[PDB]
């Protein structure tokens, strides 16, 4: 689960 | 004195405590605009959530608002995830956190959901995703039928495809920064009494 | 109204008992094997060292038994960099920490000592890397004055790439850790008196 | 490099 830091929509 | 159960208990006391420390200085660092210290809290909160291995109702808040706060620190990169749905922009999960937290508290509420609903829809304008901005309204206002405030207003801007309105310049990303703000300094109020900074304050009064 | 010099200083201060709380975190998982809690410790004690403002002779102490717990229990994992050198293996990296903590050169940390070196070399040999623990040798016990009982019986074990010899089987990984977990259980009665493990044991007494 | 290892 996504706490306080995210993840990058652009990437993969 | 190394009994296993109240060594648990000592530790869950003391992480309380240090998630209270942290949340203080997330919103202090937030409020002040000091961007490089509100990264380390936040590492530092991160992980500290991370162990916990209780919840209590004040904690669990707390977290909602660590949470709250990294996301509206967010809110113009749209290519920032915080949720499993990848469409879901940091605005959006902002709104999401919000609907958990203060509801009792009604018109600050209602006014800081209204203002983030808007630039949700106006950081997708502003950038040209024009279509985007059509898909964030979609999941922030529900049924198209449905009436909500503001949402009416929003659809005509939406629907011109114009990258400018003046509506975005009177409740703009400013305007709701500060009454984010202003609930932060609630938050501020109520807990910069907490244990662990009112010990460290007097060390160093 | 707040003062924003004294509110980092009190900061700072708040960050050192925080440190000292979750070294005694990290110790009692170490001791206890709880190798999860072990884990979200270290990258919370990682995140509250960035808190500090300067660094106490205590402070750093403290640092190194953190620093020196994590390569032990990364000591199989040859995976893991923790010098600048990549050739240095973790517990190569724990034996430089263990020398530059400000304690007592007695009988216990002198046995710790070697008992670390033999496993620096076992685990580059249950690896097949015979070649890299004859360089590992070289560098701990290569000094004429690193003396130990079948100093020289080790080396000629590695030149016969003798992985399983009952000189391994007994001074053990297992048996490294006793020694070492007694030694952290001097550090717990030691430091279990720090302000904030203190206050959290008083509330729960 | 503090407590976590490089790879």
């Amino acid at each position: 689960k996504i706490l306080l830091t995210p993840r990058r929509r652009q990437r993969l | 004195s190394e009994d296993a159960g109240l060594v648990a208990e000592a530790e869950a006391v003391a992480a309380g405590w240090m998630l209270d420390f942290l949340c203080l200085s997330l919103c202090r660092a937030f409020r002040d605009g000091r961007s490089e210290d509100f990264r380390r809290t936040r590492n530092s909160a991160e992980a500290i959530i991370h162990g916990l291995s209780s919840l209590t109702a004040c904690q669990l808040r707390t977290i909602y608002i660590c949470q709250f706060l990294t996301r509206i620190a967010a809110g113009k990169t749209l290519d920032a995830q915080f949720e499993n749905d990848e469409r879901i922009t940091p605005l959006e999960s902002a709104l999401m956190i919000w609907g958990s937290i203060e509801k009792e508290h009604d018109k600050l509420h209602e006014e800081i959901q209204n203002l983030i609903k808007i630039q949700a829809i106006a950081v997708c304008m502003e950038n040209g995703n024009f279509k985007e901005a059509e898909e964030v309204f979609e999941r922030i206002f529900g049924d198209p039928n449905s009436h909500m405030p503001f949402k009416s207003k929003l659809l005509m801007i939406i629907s011109q495809k114009d990258t400018f309105h003046s509506f975005f310049q009177h409740f703009s990303y400013n305007h709701m920064m500060e009454k984010i703000k202003s609930y932060v300094n609630y938050v501020l109020s109520e807990k910069s009494s907490t244990f662990l900074m009112k010990a460290a304050a007097k060390v160093v009064e």
